[PDB]
């Protein structure tokens, strides 16, 4: 009889994870501040790493990686791919990025102008994308000064927007791909079979930023063909990839999958060290949301990693019962779904 | 040279110390009777090993060592002991009732009827000494005297010796060994009375050393006697620079020269390696890289914590046995492009290393294999400040319904020095996230 | 990696090695806490005394 | 040398005393005569603790045998390990007591009390370092429950840094003598409440049940139900009578189990409880020491929850075991050990095991529970207070109404006081 403790409220994925357990009749749940727990589905923020795997007699597993902020804030991602050797600053999967810190406050605002003036005299394209981890505040421009000014009005990081996505037809679309990635205590690396793309109902204009921006509340707000196409402008692996083949004669495992797997790897292997439970008295496991934007010329580019993500609708039976398979019960045995990005410790 | 005084608090204190000075015998090279055959200087002598030996006419090597404890039972087995010829009576302090696991015995009732007889019984060492350095004091923070007596006697010493620098080895609870659920308390109360009159403190979770003593020697039970063992070999490692000729913290003044550039951040943490079981008849001997590399592995800290999410200040290696400085440097180089070692701005980052050509001595019959080569890391890290949260959570859990805080009104302290301690610690807590995080 | 302060004697040696540049209370106030909580404890017990006492 | 000076008042008090007495010199290897003929120095390691030592070495235990009668303490006198009491600690009279608290504490009990305490003061007098007193004893009659609190209250006047320890049998209508008994318990508690650091309740209901349910004894006796607590007061007293490290004396058993002055009210359990020559597993003896069955204070632990509990394992066995199991208990029933108390529960272990048992479990429990004990006495006392029923015979020794109606309303605050912890 194992036990465990809720402190997040608001995660609607682990909430499923919950409930499942209970349903094994082998998993009891405890007060949120009973400390004889085996597994802690830990808050968000400031969750107290430091007292866990003291507890004689109790194997602890927390389903959150320390450290692992380093990834999946907007400026930490930026300066952790410039920094760090395996990543480089020549990354190639990467949008160029720079961290902007207001002015009523290192910073990158002479070395981001110094590329601005590149591309204004080299005739290239030249528009940017400001945003920030205090957002549902996303502006888009293609004058430096516009940029700069927003942000003084949080520390901002301005990278370079894709002006030449792929657009999904019909519709004349932009759209954007989420991965969700599953790190077990050996840190093993399980990327969920199923993907979603969340699609936007309006036609791409490159001269409002309803057709720029994919996101499912914005497009279910200020979008007015909201499920027109598909049903919450969700389009699964199975339809899109159905469409490379008859748009572009090709699979979503050779255009795209490929590269997001590469990526996944670069960035989890990347701060492994960092954050490695391997020999730590308490271990960790952690579901990852990660954002890639897909070009004319069938490039996956990385956008975002979010530490705390949600699940489609249609996919939390499926997801959640894999984070309890593959996670939970592999540490906590009771009496394949994933992809095994296999990489070396 | 400069002498060293040792005071040895409570069970804890007392029962550590008397490892570390058989240590130290089988070190030098001193038997029980107190004779040491290679010192040819007979009856006086400032040589390192004189730091903390005195010499007497006879060749008799005593240990500039006060032992004292609320209650006579403990203190009686060095009486009676291996090494009772070392210790003249006048240096055995005994109660007769202890502090009950209580800080408030400790400090207020019984302790204010014994602090005289203490201090004039370490004036009587000082006397012998040319040049005193300081005191390093040995307890406990659960136990009544431990906690309660050590910090009334900080106290005093910083009024008698002002100029004198204090180092502790702090015994920090852990409930698979400990004796009183009031534990919490007796360590909050001790560091913030403590705090200002400490320049060095060395903290050892019963935890970290229960847990070595299991998975590297096989110790199904640990006992206090494997548990000392284990100590007694971190804390000669430590003040083996003191006792043997050298370079590197040479005196008490350079420890917290080199490893507390903040005065309230003067806990280091401590990680050793290797440990390896005496049952193993043939292990194969690990080299310079493999021991430096295993000081940056939680499992062999003697506080559990993450050095990752941290950052450093200072750093020490002390090495003992078969070490070249090329050997160093090349394992230091590999571990930098290994692991997460980040240092604040306003330090460099680098070591002080030292190194003793004299591989670590282990008492016969125990635990302890022979290995060729050791390392000690002192590490000022922030991450050491997990140790202050877990400990400051109990009190706040028990504090909040004021449970067994009668037990120390009882004894004359005012309700008011739960809540001053403890805001003094959330200030300490405080000063080590600023320090570590960004 | 740079090696500094090298000291080398028969038991050992010691160095340092740099990899990056940097970026009490008096005895009379003693005495009056003891002496405070010792009075309050008499206090303490004298009133059980008058309650035995009652 | 921390000794203890142990005192029995009345009838089930030098009864259950002299058992008691009878158990652990066997234990030490003392014989009736004094003579030590044991085969061990643990026997002897902290034998002073309970005996002194006298010409020829002989071991006296340091007991007070009291009574307003003579009758039981004849008999002790005339029993196994009879001899071995000090013929000056006899300390009785003539009158008896009538079941009576008042008789006890006011009226027959004053006429003797200054000699008790001339008794206590020599046994104290003697002592390197007195722990404190432990006093056996019932609350449902007259000498031990109102001669007993009135000794309590001068043994604190005369000795107030001093721990006092009880071992104090509550009555229960299944195993009772006279309708009174509920009054006798309800006085004698409040006094207990204020003027013991330390109450083991040993219930006469449980006590009963375990030798009928548990030990198939169709018509249970007071010896039989002796039986038990003389095992159980031996367990409990383990800590105290060999080397150890945990509980080793009063006071810090008292630190360590006693979070608020007044919740100091204990439940003690045993276990084994056989009617015989198999192994007990260390896993058993965890399960029947926590097994409700096996409690003396006839209170269902899972109707409330422990604030500290002290365990002690007796004879050869795995210590590393031993930690397992007592970890598995609280990690398998962590509801039931209050949050705020962080590691509450103590472990210890003994090598010298009981006699006729290799291996056995003491448990020590205070628990939020044994309100229902007070409970249950309240009500019975309420039940005849509200019609006055059998008052006369307690305002005939001086007493008034309101002296009961401050002993209702106490146990009442005492019943409340743990309510409110076990929220
Ligand atoms: N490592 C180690 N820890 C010990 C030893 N003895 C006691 N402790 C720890 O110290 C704490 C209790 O403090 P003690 O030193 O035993 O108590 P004390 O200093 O004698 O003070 P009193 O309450 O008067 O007995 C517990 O957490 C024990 O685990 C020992 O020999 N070695
Ligand atoms: N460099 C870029 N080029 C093109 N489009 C970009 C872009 N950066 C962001 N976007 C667009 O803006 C949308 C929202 O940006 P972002 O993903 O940073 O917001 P968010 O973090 O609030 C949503 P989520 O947490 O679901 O990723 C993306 O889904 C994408 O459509
Ligand atoms: N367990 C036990 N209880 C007893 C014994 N004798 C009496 N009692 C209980 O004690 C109460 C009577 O008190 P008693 O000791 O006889 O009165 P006293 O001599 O005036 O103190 C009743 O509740 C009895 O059930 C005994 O030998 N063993
Ligand atoms: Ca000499
Ligand atoms: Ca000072
Ligand atoms: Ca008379
Ligand atoms: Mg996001
Ligand atoms: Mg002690
Ligand atoms: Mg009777």
């Amino acid at each position: 009889m194992y036990t465990f403790v809720v402190r997040d409220e608001n995660s609607s994925v682990y909430a499923e994870v919950s409930r499942l357990l209970l349903a094994t009749g082998q998993w009891k749940r405890l007060r949120k501040d009973n400390p004889r727990f085996n597994l802690m589905l830990g808050e968000r923020n400031r969750l107290p790493f430091g007292r866990l795997g003291h507890e004689p007699g109790l194997v602890q597993l927390v389903n959150y990686y320390r450290g692992a902020d380093k990834l999946c804030r907007k400026a930490s991602l930026v300066k952790l791919i410039k920094t760090s050797p395996e990543l480089s600053e020549s990354c190639t999967w990467f949008p160029e990025s720079y961290v902007i810190y207001p002015t009523n406050l290192t910073d990158e605002r002479e070395v981001f102008l110094a590329a601005y003036n590149r591309r204004r005299e080299g005739r290239e394209g030249n528009v940017w994308i400001a945003k920030s981890s205090a957002g549902a505040g996303i502006l888009i421009s293609s004058e430096a000064s516009e940029l700069l000014d927003f942000i003084d009005e949080q520390v901002h990081v301005i990278q370079k927007y894709l002006e030449k996505p792929l657009l999904l037809e019909p519709g004349h679309r932009k759209f954007d791909i989420r991965s969700w990635v599953l790190v077990d205590h050996l840190y093993n690396i399980y990327l969920y079979r199923e993907g979603v793309l969340r699609t936007s109902s309006e036609p791409y204009n490159s001269a409002d930023k309803t057709c720029h921006l994919t996101n499912h509340c914005i497009q279910k707000e200020y979008s007015k063909n909201y499920g027109r196409y598909e049903e919450g402008n969700e389009m699964f692996f199975e339809e899109f990839n159905q469409y490379l083949m008859d748009a572009l004669n090709t699979t979503l495992e050779n255009s795209i999958l490929l590269q997001i797997k590469h990526i996944i790897r670069s960035c989890l292997m990347c701060i492994e060290p960092a954050i490695s439970t391997k020999h730590l008295h308490y271990q960790s496991f952690q579901l990852f949301g990660f954002d890639f934007m897909v070009d004319e010329e069938l490039k996956v580019w990385l956008i975002e990693v979010n530490g705390a993500p949600a699940c489609a609708q249609k996919l939390y039976a499926e997801l959640c019962q894999g984070i309890v398979d593959v996670a939970i019960s592999s540490v906590f045995p009771l009496a394949s779904i994933f992809i095994k990005l296999h990489h070396h410790h | 040279m400069r002498e060293c005084i040792s005071i040895h608090v409570g069970q804890a204190g007392v029962q550590i110390g008397n490892a570390c000075w058989e240590l130290y015998c089988l070190e030098h090279g001193i038997q029980p009777d107190g004779q040491m055959p290679s010192d040819k200087t007979i009856g006086g002598g400032d040589d390192s090993f004189n730091t903390f030996f005195s010499e007497t006419g006879a060749g008799k090597h005593v240990p500039r060592a006060v032992f004292v404890d609320l209650e006579p039972t403990v203190i009686d087995e060095v009486r009676t002991g291996t090494y009772r010829q070392l210790f003249h009576p006048e240096q055995l302090i005994t109660g007769k009732e202890d502090a009950a696991n209580n800080y408030a015995r400790g400090h207020y009732t019984i302790g204010k009827e014994i602090i005289d007889l203490v201090l004039d019984r370490i004036r009587k060492l000082a006397d012998q000494c040319t040049g005193l350095q300081g005191f390093l004091v040995f307890h406990s923070f659960g136990g009544g005297t431990g906690s309660g007596f050590t910090s009334l006697l900080m106290e005093r010493l910083s009024v008698d010796y002002g100029k004198k620098s204090k180092l502790e080895f702090s015994i920090y609870p852990a409930p698979q060994v400990s004796t009183a659920v009031v534990e919490p308390y007796n360590s909050i109360l001790t560091t913030h009375t403590t705090l200002e009159h400490s320049d060095c403190a060395f903290m050892v979770d019963n935890e970290a050393i229960y847990d070595i003593c299991r998975r590297n020697l096989d110790i199904e039970r640990p006992t206090y006697t494997n548990l000392n063992r284990l100590i007694s070999q971190i804390v000669s490692s430590i003040t083996a620079s003191l006792r043997f000729d050298g370079a590197l913290n040479v005196d008490l003044t350079e420890f917290q020269t080199n490893l507390v550039p903040y005065p309230r951040i003067h806990f280091p943490l401590a990680t050793y390696a290797p440990v390896i079981s005496a049952e193993k008849a043939y292990h194969e001997q690990l080299s310079v890289a493999e021991i430096t590399n295993a000081c940056f592995e939680p499992a062999n800290q003697m506080v559990k914590c993450d050095p990752r999410h941290g950052k450093y200040m200072a750093c020490c290696l002390l090495y003992r046995g078969d070490v070249v400085p090329k050997d160093v440097n090349a394992a230091i180089a590999t571990i930098k492009t290994k692991r997460s070692i980040q240092f604040v701005d306003w330090c460099p980052t680098g070591f002080k290393v030292g190194i003793n050509y004299q591989p670590p001595t282990v008492v016969p019959g125990g635990d302890l294999a022979k290995v060729q080569r050791a390392v000690c890391m002192l590490s000022n890290t922030t991450a050491i400040a997990e140790a202050w949260a877990r400990l400051d959570h109990k009190f706040d859990l028990m504090y909040a319904k004021r449970a067994f805080v009668h037990w120390y009104v009882g004894e004359g302290m005012e309700e008011g020095e739960f809540s001053e301690a403890r805001e003094d610690m959330a200030a300490l807590e405080k000063d080590y996230e600023e320090v570590g995080v960004d | 990696m740079e090696v500094i302060e090298l000291n080398k004697c028969t038991s050992g040696q010691s160095f340092e090695v740099i990899l990056k540049p940097p970026s009490d209370p008096s005895l009379e106030e003693i005495q009056k806490k003891l002496e405070a909580a010792e009075e309050r404890r008499k206090y303490q017990e004298a009133e059980l005394l008058k309650h035995l006492a009652e | 040398m921390r000794e203890i000076v142990h005192i029995q008042a009345g009838q089930c008090g030098n009864q259950i005393g002299a058992k008691f007495w009878e158990v652990i010199s066997d234990e030490h290897g003392i014989d009736p005569t004094g003579s030590y003929h044991g085969d061990s120095d643990l026997q002897l390691e902290r034998i002073n603790v309970y005996y002194n030592e006298a010409t020829g070495n002989k071991y006296v235990p340091r007991a007070i045998l009291v009574d307003l009668e003579p009758g039981t303490m004849d008999s002790v006198r005339s029993g196994p390990f009879g001899q071995i009491f000090r013929p000056d600690n006899f300390v009785f009279g003539q009158s008896g007591a009538g079941n009576n608290w008042a008789k006890g504490h006011y009226t027959e009990g004053a006429e003797l009390v200054d000699s008790v305490l001339d008794v206590v003061r020599k046994e104290s007098e003697s002592c390197d370092c007195l722990q404190g007193f432990q006093l056996t004893h019932s609350l449902g009659g007259g000498t031990g429950s109102g001669m007993g609190t009135l000794l309590i209250s001068k043994i604190r006047e005369e000795y107030p840094d001093r721990i006092m320890n009880t071992f104090s049998v509550m009555p229960s209508p299944k195993v009772s003598d006279t309708v009174v008994e509920p009054y006798n318990a309800t006085l004698s508690v409040h006094q207990l409440v204020e003027n013991t650091d330390e109450t083991y309740c040993i219930d006469n209901e449980a006590l009963y049940d375990i030798c009928f349910r548990t030990l198939k004894l169709t018509t249970p006796t007071y010896g039989d139900l002796n039986h038990l607590v003389s095992a159980t007061m031996s367990g409990v007293t383990t800590c105290l009578r060999f080397p150890g490290q945990l509980n080793a004396d009063l006071r810090k058993l008292a630190v360590n189990m006693v979070p608020f002055p007044r919740l100091h009210f204990f439940m003690p359990g045993f276990a084994p409880l056989t009617s015989q020559y198999r192994a007990l597993t260390v896993p058993e003896l965890t399960q029947q020491m926590f097994d409700s069955k096996n409690m003396m204070a006839a209170c269902d632990p899972r109707h409330g929850r422990y604030l500290t509990v002290a365990a002690i394992f007796r004879g050869r066995m795995s210590m590393k075991e031993v930690d397992e199991q007592m970890l598995n208990v609280q990690n398998k029933n962590s509801s039931y050990f209050v949050e705020w108390i962080p590691n509450n529960v103590k472990t210890a272990v003994c090598d010298i095991p009981p006699r006729g048992l290799k291996m056995s479990a003491t448990f020590i429990g205070n628990s939020t529970a044994i309100q229902e004990l007070f409970k249950r006495i309240s009500e019975q006392f309420t039940a005849m207070f509200r019609r006055k029923a059998f008052l006369h015979w307690y305002t005939g020794e001086g007493m008034d109404e309101m002296e009961f109606t401050e002993a209702e309303s106490n146990m009442n605050d005492l019943v409340s006081e743990y309510q409110q912890y076990q929220d």
